């Protein structure tokens, strides 16, 4: 009964879903070959601003290796050597392969998704 | 032979009057009574079916049947009821064969006015005449009291029309008709079967020119909320998708019907809502997505229909009350990807409420010491049972003030939670990579 959650789904149930205030994430955000005016990254801004709070949690978990919202908002967000921020990296990998996270630098390498669509759907089956 | 013919007459007569006043359960009762004679009871009952027949100065009954239409019950020129009296007339009689079911007369009436398995044949026929044809009332009676009486091909044509064309309990009981006749003979049984197909057949052939039309009115709605008139004729209660989904429901209780064309352009007609940036829109074709899923996936290509509509389904589940473990959707409790987070989250405690319905839950006293908690906590209960846990615990602290029950939980289990991650208890350590999560102390052996 347990066993229909996903190992996600059971941080979700003991932890509840957090709120993500998004602001603080994007002012949290660095980008090392994207940059914030990137057509893949506002893709990436509007694909997490359509997920819902769980698709927005399984990705927080993705990126920083766990649900938990630092209660001083993502300034605080730590890695393995400190303060470490949120950050995606273009992945200069193929394309037909799906994003991939090092969570104690907090690090996403992300491919180059042609389209919105494509990247929300790799990101929304990644998660 | 307690009473004659005449006298029965003169309490048969009593049916025909509407009296409000009068107290019919007492006539049914004494009817009752005077039925456990034999043949009381076979002139009675081929009485109030003569009446039934005929439905489809002493004998001067007026009954007030319309608007400026005050009709006589009786035409005495071969005695025949006034039709506008006739619903009447089978109300009172269906009433009364309920009762005689649960355990001439027009010459000796005309002499007055001058001064179980059988019968279910013609009570069969019954249905095809038109008062009771009209009337939902009559015919969830009649339907009750074949359901009674049951515990031969147009008599089965007759009864599968009740559930082809127009009462969810008059329909319960010709389910159980249709059930308990197939019982009695596997010839009774296979003909009502393959006459339930041809009309579940029929169904979905207009079903699917429904749909048909429903998906050729959303491709001209998009190619430019969801009000598409041909959806009207989908939510309406009386629905085909209703009428099939209740016919496939009794096939398959009957089990212990090839329309790809249906299914796949109820597959196109969905993948058509969803595209249309609609979401309640997808429930007007709830009904046949539970018909597929149970003519499919019987007690694969279920599985890729709820793939391919994996969010719609997901829609579906969380808008219906049906419960996810005890509807027909419940076979995709073991491949759980196909449904959303929240939905398990409700399928996990009703599941949970489920197993654990049996239980008796009490509220529970838990001592604690405001700088003991975590051991008082654990001396308390950890030779508890797990329906001792299952209890409603409220924790009390000594000394300290009443507050509400609900902020001094909440408080206990953050208390208990830190308390988890002090050290002397050696039950958990940081991730010495993200240094904020915790897993098993390695060295909790101290």
């Amino acid at each position: 009964l347990i066993s229909i959650f996903t190992e996600q789904e059971l941080e979700l149930l003991i932890s509840g879903l957090p709120t993500i205030d998004i602001d603080d994430l994007k002012s949290n955000t660095e980008y090392h070959k994207y940059q914030s005016n990137s057509i893949q990254i506002q893709w990436f801004w509007r694909a997490l601003r359509s997920f819902d709070q769980a698709d927005r949690a399984k990705f927080l978990q993705f990126v920083t290796g766990t649900s938990k919202v630092p209660l001083q908002g993502f300034a605080a967000l730590e890695g393995m050597n400190g303060i470490q921020k949120f950050q995606i990296h273009r992945d200069d990998r193929s394309t037909d392969r799906l994003p991939s996270a090092h969570t104690c630098f907090n690090q996403l390498d992300l491919p180059a998704y042609e389209s919105f669509e494509k990247l929300r759907h790799m990101l929304l089956l990644a998660i | 032979l307690l009473l004659d013919h005449e006298a029965l007459s003169c309490l048969l007569v009593l049916l025909f009057v509407d009296e409000p006043k009068l107290n019919t359960s007492r006539l049914h009762r004494v009817l009752r009574n005077l039925c456990y004679h034999a043949q009381t009871r076979h002139w009675v009952i081929r009485s109030l079916l003569s009446i039934l027949q005929r439905s489809s100065s002493w004998l001067s009954v007026s009954m007030d049947a319309a608007l400026g239409c005050r009709t006589n019950i009786f035409q005495i020129q071969t005695v025949h009821i006034h039709p506008q009296a006739a619903p009447v007339v089978c109300r009172h009689v269906l009433d009364t064969l309920i009762q005689l079911a649960k355990v001439d007369f027009w010459d000796l009436l005309v002499k007055l006015d001058n001064m179980e398995a059988s019968p279910l044949g013609q009570l069969m026929n019954m249905l095809s005449h038109p008062v009771i044809r009209r009337s939902s009332l009559l015919t969830e009676k009649l339907l009750r009291l074949l359901s009674l009486i049951s515990i031969g091909l147009t008599e089965n044509q007759l009864q599968l029309s009740v559930e082809v064309l127009t009462s969810e309990e008059g329909l319960e009981d010709a389910a159980n008709v249709l059930l308990q006749l197939s019982r009695g003979d596997s010839g009774t049984r296979d003909t009502v079967l393959k006459l339930l197909l041809n009309g579940a057949r029929h169904l979905g052939y207009t079903l699917c020119k429904q749909i048909g039309t429903l998906l050729a009115e959303l491709r001209e709605y998009n190619l430019e909320e969801l009000q598409l008139p041909s959806m009207s004729m989908l939510t309406s209660k009386t629905s085909t998708q209703k009428f099939f989904l209740r016919v496939l429901q009794v096939i398959i209780q009957l089990r212990d019907l090839s329309l790809d064309e249906l299914w796949d352009m109820l597959g196109e007609c969905l993948k058509e809502l969803e595209e249309s940036h609609d979401q309640h829109a997808v429930l007007v074709l709830q009904p046949a997505v539970e018909a597929f899923f149970l003519v499919h996936a019987t007690e694969q290509k279920f599985l890729r229909f709820a793939e391919t509509h994996r969010t719609v389904l997901n829609q579906i589940l969380r808008q219906s009350t049906t419960h996810l473990a005890d509807g027909p959707f419940a076979v995709l409790v073991d491949y759980i990807r196909v449904l959303d987070f929240d939905v398990k989250r409700k399928y996990f405690r009703q599941e949970l409420e489920r197993l654990d319905e049996g239980l008796r839950k009490e509220d529970m006293a838990v001592h604690v010491r405001r700088d003991h908690v975590f051991e008082d906590s654990y001396r308390e209960l950890h030779r508890k049972s797990p329906e001792e846990m299952k209890n409603r615990l409220y924790i009390v602290f000594e000394g300290e003030e009443g507050q509400d029950a609900g902020g001094l939980l909440r408080e206990w289990y953050m208390i208990i939670s830190r308390e988890m991650f002090n050290p002397m208890y050696a039950l958990f350590r940081t991730s010495p990579g993200d240094r904020v999560t915790y897993t098993i102390n390695p060295s909790s052996h101290c």
